[PDB]
């Protein structure tokens, strides 16, 4: 396939932020539940 | 467009139908477990409103707007045939349950069929009358079909009225036989098979009778042409399906199973 | 014993347009498969369109399972890129 | 209706950071749900 | 009965931009509003019933 | 029982389990060979810059690819069905034992001669004696005579269970209202373990089976002492 | 406008988009459930609770992965987007019924999530066998909510099947025979026929379970002369076809991906591929009792079900060999989609071969209700169906969105997922041969090493799932618009551009005879 | 044709219904109900019915449908 | 007598009817022998076979139902 250059380029820093936010959105809520199992 | 197919206007009825399904199922749950019919009665009401408006719109699209080209009609033919096939396989599951239980009666039954303590209906009395009624209705609907193709409004209406009257007669006879039956749905696998299989059949008779009554009012309003009348064809195919299921129930449950 | 309308009397909208065109041997709504010409530059397949381009599928030989798809544009006849069969747009 | 890239979807991609928030809430809520149902069952 | 299909063809082909489910006129809007209100209200009630049934 | 880092079947305790091991060896060779050939051919298709992208004729090659698999399936089915019918063969048992599945324990009935029955429960982890196995020991083992054909009849008094002893090649569903038969013959004395093998609720993981295979004379005295 | 477009749709592409979003969300639910399973099993002892909470998680895992992730993505998503485009049709036959197939799924999912929230959940297995699933051993609403979830999912799929069969039969160009339609279109038509015939039998069976639970019927209750084994026959008469329903659209996407990235105009042996899919569909109806080899059926019945099941290897092998013959001589493009497809060919083959082991009733006595079965079906589902979904997603994302993925990120994603799924499931073969049962919250100590490794694998797969969400974000964040796509002459779905207009084929294709 | 199917409706189908109606008519009237025996495979109650007192079937006929404890 | 022999009428995994038939046969024989005040020792083979094969709870349930008058088999 060919494609145009990005209309809104995502820099390495911007990618680190999106990847970090993505991973935290999975890991923090599950981690909170599993940390608190004994309490439950 | 330079094809013959129907681009349907954006419609709310798929969503109201899907939500009616949620309300009926959550409603049955609320009735079986939380002693309340309220959700179920909302779901049945929204289901009937959805069906009414959706099929009203199909009539608007076809009779009033002309979107049912031969290509569109051919698609509807396939859709109704495929729907009937799915309904056949649904009944196949109940016949399987019936043959499984009756061909290998367990010790709890007395090791015999019919089970100890079951007094079956006489298949030569009301069950035979029901058979004559649905077979007769298969003949009258065929008369109605040919009258419509021949352009005869009065005879189409008379034949279709006779067909509906026989469907109603079958339903009243079945209601009476349910009340008179000395066995119930709780009378082991005999009652279970008898009432669930005949009960789903009775529901299909009511659905098919309703479809025929829709066709009767559409005919009164001149919707059908002598060549274009798919709703009538579909109702007739459905009605033959209901007849054929009855004949299998009669031979299997009422006669061979007695 | 009458009283049932005919399609001639009561068909409307696209159903009626298809009905009236078929009486005249015409196919404006593409119900029929078009019959091929020899497909030479002198005798190209004539492809009707209501715009200035239309997709052609070329079944290059009878019973090929592979259909070759391409846009045909208004102007000089184009060739199927697999078999070289000529097609000319008639807008 | 709007046609073309970023327009044939029920969510906006006009702002990549708003989109990150929306995607976070969407996928995160699905992944979280079973942990919170387990918590619910353990707490009865 | 008289054949009034032509008058319904004219009504449902009127160039007024209405979708087919509203093209009959004001009664269609009322029946739409009743249907959608029962559906959405019933759905909110089904969610309340889940909340209630989720605890002893 | 299984041992740590085990790759294959528990060692055969019965002749039919021996047969199943040899049949599995034959079948696994075929699985290995076909898996390996597909991986090798993928790698062969992907490692050349040479090309041929014009239409390719299929019919000759499809003969090889249907016939060779058909022959391989026949070579699996033949010994598969020999073993199926061997297990089903008439053997003349010396003893009949019944087991009833319950939530969550097994009961055993030895009613050829006297009214012997008892319940068999998992030893709780906190009550294991030193050297005993977590989740596998029971209070009352299924004592049976070694080197003898035994008819085991299996049912349930509640939900589905399944009575399994892997080292004897045994797994029979425990269905209420149904009496399922299997045959058991141990070539050796010892202790042979199994676990409930149909999801049956809260303690499905915790209702094991222990057979204790001993000489007939020991089995007879044990039977008498359990009345 | 937003409500009209997204809640009142009559458009095949927008409805396909709704299905892909729904399936993606379902995949996150099913992944979380899979991690709860592996967290419980990842060290000896008890983490969550006893087998009831554990088997509620296992049961929900299966229903979510099958009915809310795989079927909606393959059939509702890829099928709605691609089938009309691949036959030059302006939409589906029943564009408004199509929208109802979609909107039945959120309510179906809501009933499943309600089942798990009320009482103690439905800890039954996805098979829902009585009497554990009956009103004594599972009293209260959970199992009824599960049955109603299945009813709504089944109506969705039955109406969808009617739509696909009608569209594929009736809405091709008049010159195009069935033997000139692409293999993906065949794969959807055959899957639709399987749905139409199988789901009504499931409907009958779970309806019988509902009446045994609520109306004092005794279909499955020996006290009334019923039989728990009748339920198993009705369930599996649906359940074997269902696994072919799960893989057939995968087979169709694999054919297109292998052809495309081999630089070929056509798959090898088109009519053999059609024959193979129809043969698998047919044979798929006559093998169900290989799920019942331990229930006590007669020896001759076991012999028949062994033999009939093994026959499926012949048409399936023709497909595997035909994919290899499509690669043969290719100008191979090592795209991420091609990597998914190559992983599929190998890993599907392994799982199909462990299925042939299981087809042998004598050996199945020892393997039934063990992790050997779990290893078999996760090779074909978590490495077959899922690899076909991921290959199709990365191949067609630019068509659907008009934007490109970052191919390097997509290759990283593939590599992590490949390691995770193999680490998860390969060791389960050893656990099954050595006798570890299914649906256990805890295991004898001997099984610890392989359970530990399996759970570590599941966490690697989680990392791949998290990265996939980032990779989709990065594509929409960066907005690299598609320009040129190769091989449009043999891939009609691309010929209207990326994304295609809301209305395509308003003027149909010209195809002569 | 329509004429032939009308001939079959009135000449064969409705006469058949009339004769079966006559047959049913002549065999109507109540048969003596059998001695109640509390068989465990009949009058199943695993869960109360969702109507009435929970112990009556939906089309309960007191004359011919005994309860688990016998006739009313 | 050691245990119930192979019976060609019941050759398959499902032995339900074997237990049932032998329980019926014992009780039919016992009724036939007690009616004439004949000898129930002639019924002994059926007794041994049903006792060997039948779960204790099945026999116990069937006996209770014969006492109650709710046994559904013909004796
Ligand atoms: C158990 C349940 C099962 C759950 C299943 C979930 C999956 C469902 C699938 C269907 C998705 C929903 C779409 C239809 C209804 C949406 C309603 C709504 O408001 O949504 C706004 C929202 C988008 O917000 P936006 O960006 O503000 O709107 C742009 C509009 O153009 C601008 O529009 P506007 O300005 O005219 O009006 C917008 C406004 C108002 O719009 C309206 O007027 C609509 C109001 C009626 C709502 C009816 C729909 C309800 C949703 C149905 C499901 C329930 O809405 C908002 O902005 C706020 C609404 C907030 C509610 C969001 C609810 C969405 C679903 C949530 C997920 C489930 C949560 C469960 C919780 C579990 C916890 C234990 O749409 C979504 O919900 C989309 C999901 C988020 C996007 C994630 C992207 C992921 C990419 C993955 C790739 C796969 C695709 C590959 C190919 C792609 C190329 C083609
Ligand atoms: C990327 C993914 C990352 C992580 C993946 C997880 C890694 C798992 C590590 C396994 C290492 C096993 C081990 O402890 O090795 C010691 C082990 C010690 O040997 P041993 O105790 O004498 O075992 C000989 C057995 O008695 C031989 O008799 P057995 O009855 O004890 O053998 C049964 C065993 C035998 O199976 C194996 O040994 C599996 C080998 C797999 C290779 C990959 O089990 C199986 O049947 C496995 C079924 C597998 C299904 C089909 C797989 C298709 C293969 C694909 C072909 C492509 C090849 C290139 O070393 C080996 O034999 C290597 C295996
Ligand atoms: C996508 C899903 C999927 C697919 C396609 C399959 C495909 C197959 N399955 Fe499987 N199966 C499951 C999903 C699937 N299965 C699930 C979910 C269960 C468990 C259900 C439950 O209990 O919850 C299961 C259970 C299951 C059992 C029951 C085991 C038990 O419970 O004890 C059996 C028994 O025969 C079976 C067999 C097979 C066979 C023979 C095929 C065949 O179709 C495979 C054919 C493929 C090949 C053989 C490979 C390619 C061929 C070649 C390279 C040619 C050469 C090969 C030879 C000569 C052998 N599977
Ligand atoms: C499609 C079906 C499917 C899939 C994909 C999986 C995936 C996984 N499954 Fe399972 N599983 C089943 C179906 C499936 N499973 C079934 C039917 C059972 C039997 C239930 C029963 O016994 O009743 C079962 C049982 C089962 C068990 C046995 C439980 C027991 O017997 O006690 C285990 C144990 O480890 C397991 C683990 C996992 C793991 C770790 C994954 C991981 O590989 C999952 C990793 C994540 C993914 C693969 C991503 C998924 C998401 C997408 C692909 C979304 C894509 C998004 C876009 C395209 C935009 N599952
Ligand atoms: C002339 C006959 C017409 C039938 C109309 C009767 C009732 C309404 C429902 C009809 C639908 C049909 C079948 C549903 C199940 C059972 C009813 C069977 C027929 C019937 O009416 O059976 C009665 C019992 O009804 C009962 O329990 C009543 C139970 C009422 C609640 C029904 C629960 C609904 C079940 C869910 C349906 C699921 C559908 C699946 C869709 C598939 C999706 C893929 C029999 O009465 P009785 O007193 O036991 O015996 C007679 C004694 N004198
Ligand atoms: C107590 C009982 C309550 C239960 C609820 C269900 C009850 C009743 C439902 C009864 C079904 C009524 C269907 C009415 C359809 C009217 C629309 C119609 O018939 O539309 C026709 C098209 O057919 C088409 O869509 C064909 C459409 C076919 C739909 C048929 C569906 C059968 C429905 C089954 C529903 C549930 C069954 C499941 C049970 C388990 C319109 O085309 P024509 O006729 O050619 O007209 C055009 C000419 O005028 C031109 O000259
Ligand atoms: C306890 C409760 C659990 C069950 C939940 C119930 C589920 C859902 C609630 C249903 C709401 C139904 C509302 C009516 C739907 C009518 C569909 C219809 O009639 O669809 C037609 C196509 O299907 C055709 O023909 C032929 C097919 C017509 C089928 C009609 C409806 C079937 C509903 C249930 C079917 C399951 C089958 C049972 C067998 C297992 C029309 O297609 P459209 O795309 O609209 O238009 C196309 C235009 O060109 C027309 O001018
Ligand atoms: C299967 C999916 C899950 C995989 C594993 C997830 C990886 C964990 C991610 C982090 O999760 C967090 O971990 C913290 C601990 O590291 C928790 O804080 C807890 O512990 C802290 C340290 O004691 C306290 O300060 C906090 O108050 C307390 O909430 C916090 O709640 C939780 O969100
Ligand atoms: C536009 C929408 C807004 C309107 C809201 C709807 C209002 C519904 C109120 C009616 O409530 C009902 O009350 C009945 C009387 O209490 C209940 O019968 C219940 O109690 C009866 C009394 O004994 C029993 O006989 C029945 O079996 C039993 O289901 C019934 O379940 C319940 O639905
Ligand atoms: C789509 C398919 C639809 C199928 C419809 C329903 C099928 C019912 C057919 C009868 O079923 C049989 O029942 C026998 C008992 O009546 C079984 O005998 C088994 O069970 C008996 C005790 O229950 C034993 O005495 C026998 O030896 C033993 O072989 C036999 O295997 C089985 O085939
Ligand atoms: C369009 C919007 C949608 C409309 C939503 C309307 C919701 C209003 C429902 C009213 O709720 C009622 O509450 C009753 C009690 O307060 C319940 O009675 C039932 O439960 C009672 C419990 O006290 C008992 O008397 C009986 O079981 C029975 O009468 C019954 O569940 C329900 O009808
Ligand atoms: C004659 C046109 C259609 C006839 C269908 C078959 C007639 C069925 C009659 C019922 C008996
Ligand atoms: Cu008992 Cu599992
Ligand atoms: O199901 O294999
Ligand atoms: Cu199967
Ligand atoms: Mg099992
Ligand atoms: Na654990
Ligand atoms: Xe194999
Ligand atoms: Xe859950
Ligand atoms: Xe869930
Ligand atoms: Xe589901
Ligand atoms: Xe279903
Ligand atoms: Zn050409």
């Amino acid at each position: 396939i060919t494609a145009k250059p990005a209309k809104t380029p995502t820099s390495p820093k911007e990618q680190a932020i999106g990847l970090s936010v993505t991973f935290l959105s999975f890991l923090l809520p599950a981690g909170w539940v599993l940390y608190h199992l004994d309490n439950y | 467009q330079t094809h013959a197919y129907h681009m349907v206007n954006p419609s709310p009825w798929p969503l109201t139908g899907a939500l009616s399904a949620l309300l009926m199922t959550s409603g049955l749950t609320m009735w079986f477990h939380f002693n309340s019919m309220t959700l179920l009665m909302i779901g049945l009401t929204t289901n009937m409103l959805t069906m009414y408006q959706w099929w009203r719109d199909v009539i608007r699209e076809s009779t009033f707007q002309g979107h049912h080209t031969p290509a569109v009609q051919k698609g509807l033919r396939y859709g109704m045939i495929l729907f009937i096939i799915s309904e056949v396989l649904f009944f196949t599951g109940f016949f399987w349950a019936f043959y499984h239980s009756s061909l290998a009666p367990t010790p709890e039954l007395g090791g015999c069929w019919p089970p100890t303590g079951i007094h079956p209906l006489n298949p030569l009395e009301v069950p035979l009358l029901n058979t004559s009624v649905l077979l007769a209705s298969g003949v009258s609907i065929t008369w109605a079909h040919h009258s419509l193709m021949e352009g005869d409004r009065k005879h189409m209406l008379q034949a279709l009225f006779i067909t509906i009257t026989l469907g109603v007669y079958f339903t009243l006879l079945q209601a009476s036989e349910y009340y008179e039956a000395p066995f119930t749905i709780s009378d082991g696998v005999y009652g279970s098979t008898f009432f669930v299989a005949t009960g789903f059949h009775g529901l299909h008779v009511i659905i098919g009778s309703t479809f025929l009554i829709v066709c009767f009012f559409r005919q009164l309003k001149f919707h059908f042409t002598s060549n274009h009348h798919f709703g009538f064809e579909a109702a007739a195919w459905y009605w033959h399906f209901v007849d054929v299921v009855w004949l299998f129930l009669y031979v299997s449950i009422y006669w061979w199973g007695s | 014993g009458g009283g049932v309308p005919t399609d001639e009397e009561q068909a409307t909208g696209l159903e009626r347009e298809v009905m009236l065109a078929a009486r005249k041997g015409q196919d404006p709504y593409n119900i029929l498969a078009p019959k091929a010409t020899s497909g030479t530059k002198e005798d190209p397949n004539l492809v009707p369109s209501i715009t200035n381009k239309r997709i052609v599928g070329c079944i290059c030989e009878e019973d090929n399972s592979t259909v070759i798809w391409f846009w045909l544009h208004k102007g000089e006849a184009q060739r199927c890129p697999s078999c070289g069969t000529h097609y000319k747009l008639v807008p | 209706y709007e046609e073309g890239p970023g327009k044939n979807i029920p969510f906006s991609v006009e702002n990549k950071w708003r989109l990150l928030a929306m995607m976070t809430l969407f996928f995160g809520s699905g992944f979280a749900a079973p942990f919170f149902i387990v918590r619910h069952q353990l707490l009865k | 009965f008289e054949n009034r299909v032509a008058e319904k063809q004219k009504l449902f082909q009127e160039d007024n931009g209405l979708p087919v489910h509203l093209k009959g006129g004001a009664t269609d809007n009322i029946l739409y509003r009743v249907t959608m209100t029962l559906c959405l209200g019933g759905t909110l009630y089904s969610l309340y019933c889940l909340g209630w049934a989720s605890f002893p | 029982m299984a041992y740590p880092m085990q790759l294959g079947f528990q060692d055969a305790t019965s002749p039919i389990m021996e047969e199943l091991l040899h049949f599995h060896d034959h079948t696994l060779m075929i699985v290995f060979l076909i898996s390996s050939l597909v991986l090798y051919i993928i790698s062969l298709m992907l490692t050349t810059k040479l090309t041929h992208t014009s239409t390719m004729d299929a019919q000759e090659v499809e003969t090889i690819w249907t016939i060779l698999p058909a022959i391989i399936l026949i070579l699996i089915a033949l010994p598969s069905l020999r073993i199926l019918y061997m297990m089903d063969e008439i053997n003349n048992p010396s003893l009949t034992v019944k087991t009833m599945g319950h939530q969550w324990y097994w009961s055993y009935e030895y009613t050829d001669y006297e009214d012997l029955s008892f319940d068999s429960y998992m030893i709780p982890t906190s009550e294991l004696k030193p050297g005993e196995l977590r989740l596998l020991e029971v209070d009352n083992r299924v004592v049976l005579p070694m080197e003898m054909t035994i008819r085991m009849l299996v049912s349930s008094e509640d939900v589905l269970h399944s009575w399994a002893v892997p080292s004897l090649g045994l797994k029979t569903d425990a269905i209420p209202g149904r009496l399922n038969q299997t045959t058991l013959m141990s070539s050796r004395p010892g202790l042979y373990y199994g676990q409930c093998s149909e999801i049956c609720g809260s303690n499905h993981s915790f209702m094991p089976i222990v057979l204790e295979l001993v000489p007939l004379k020991y089995f007879e005295k044990w039977s008498a002492s359990m009345l | 406008m937003f409500i009209n477009r997204w809640l009142f749709s009559t458009n095949h592409k927008d409805i396909g988009t709704l299905y892909l979003l729904f399936g993606a969300w379902a995949g996150m639910v099913g992944t979380a459930l899979s991690l709860l399973i592996r967290a419980e099993l990842g060290q000896p002892g008890t983490l969550l609770g006893d087998d009831q909470i554990y088997n509620v998680v296992v049961t929900a895992h299966a229903f979510v992965m099958i009915f809310f992730m795989v079927m909606p993505i393959m059939i509702g998503g890829f099928g709605n987007w691609l089938v009309p485009l691949m036959i030059g049709a302006p939409d589906m036959a029943f564009p408004r019924m199509n929208n109802m197939s979609f909107w039945l799924l959120p309510p179906s999912f809501l009933l499943l999530l309600a089942s798990s929230m009320v009482e103690a959940g439905a800890g039954t297995g996805w098979t829902v066998y009585p009497p554990l699933a009956g009103n004594l051993a599972h009293a209260g609403a959970s199992v009824d909510l599960t049955i109603f979830s299945l009813h709504l999912a089944g109506v969705s799929s039955i109406l969808g099947a009617i739509n696909f069969i009608t569209t594929i039969i009736n809405m091709k160009p008049p010159a195009m025979s069935q033997y000139q339609t692409p293999l993906f279109v065949w794969s959807v038509m055959i899957t639709a026929v399987l749905l139409l015939l199988s789901l009504p039998v499931l409907a009958a069976g779970i309806t019988m379970l509902l009446t045994d639970r609520n109306l004092n019927t005794t279909f499955f209750d020996p006290a009334g002369g019923g039989d728990p084994i009748l339920y198993q026959h009705l369930f599996w008469f649906f359940g074997h076809p269902e696994v072919y329903i799960l893989i057939l659209p995968g087979f169709g996407m694999i054919s297109h991906i292998v052809t495309y990235y081999s630089g070929k105009k056509e798959p090898f042996g088109y009519m053999g591929m059609v024959w193979a899919m129809m043969s698998i569909g047919f044979l798929g109806f006559i093998v169900w009792a290989h799920h019942m080899f331990t229930v006590g059926m007669d020896v001759d019945t076991r012999a028949y079900f062994t033999s009939a099941t093994m026959i499926i290897a012949i048409p399936t092998g023709v497909k595997v060999f035909s994919w290899l013959a499509t690669l043969h001589g290719g100008n191979i493009k090592w795209s991420p989609a091609m990597m998914w497809a190559l992983g599929f060919i190998f890993l599907f083959t392994v799982g199909g071969l462990t299925g042939i082991v299981l087809a042998n009733s004598s050996l199945d006595i020892v393997l039934h209700d063990t992790y050997y079965v779990v290893a078999h079906f996760h090779y074909v589902l978590s490495m077959g169906a899922v690899f076909a979904i991921m290959g199709g997603f990365v191949h067609w994302f630019p068509l659907f969105s008009g934007y490109t993925l970052n191919d390097t990120w997509a290759k990283i994603h593939f590599a992590i997922m490949f390691v995770g799924v193999n680490m998860t499931f390969f060791p389960q073969h050893f656990l099954g041969l050595s006798g570890m049962p299914r649906r256990y919250s805890d295991y004898p100590d001997a099984y610890t090493m392989w359970n530990t490794i399996s759970s570590m694998g599941s966490f690697i797969s989680l990392t791949a799932v998290m990265l996939m969400v980032f990779i989709i974000w990065e594509a929409f964040a960066s907005k690299r618009e598609v320009l040129t796509v190769d091989l449009t002459t043999t891939n009609l779905e691309w010929l209207n551009g990326c994304p295609p207009p809301y209305h395509t084929f308003e003027e149909p294709t010209y195809v002569n005879l | 044709g329509a004429r032939t199917w009308r001939f079959l409706t009135f000449g064969l189908a409705l006469p058949s219904v009339a004769l079966c109606t006559l047959n049913s008519w002549l065999h109507s009237g109540h048969r003596e109900r059998p001695a109640f025996i509390p068989y465990h495979h009949l009058r199943i109650r695993t869960k109360p019915f969702s109507w009435g007192d929970g112990n009556h079937t939906f089309f309960h006929n007191p004359r011919v449908n005994p309860l688990p404890t016998g006739y009313e | 007598y050691q245990t119930a022999p192979f019976d060609s009428r019941f050759p398959n995994q499902n032995q339900t009817r074997n237990c049932w038939q032998n329980y019926l046969d014992f009780h039919r024989c016992e009724k036939a022998m007690t009616a004439k005040g004949g000898d129930v020792s002639v019924c002994e083979w059926y007794r041994r076979v049903y006792k060997s094969l039948c779960p204790i709870s099945w026999v116990s349930t069937w006996d209770d139902r014969r006492a109650e008058g709710t046994f559904p088999g013909k004796i």
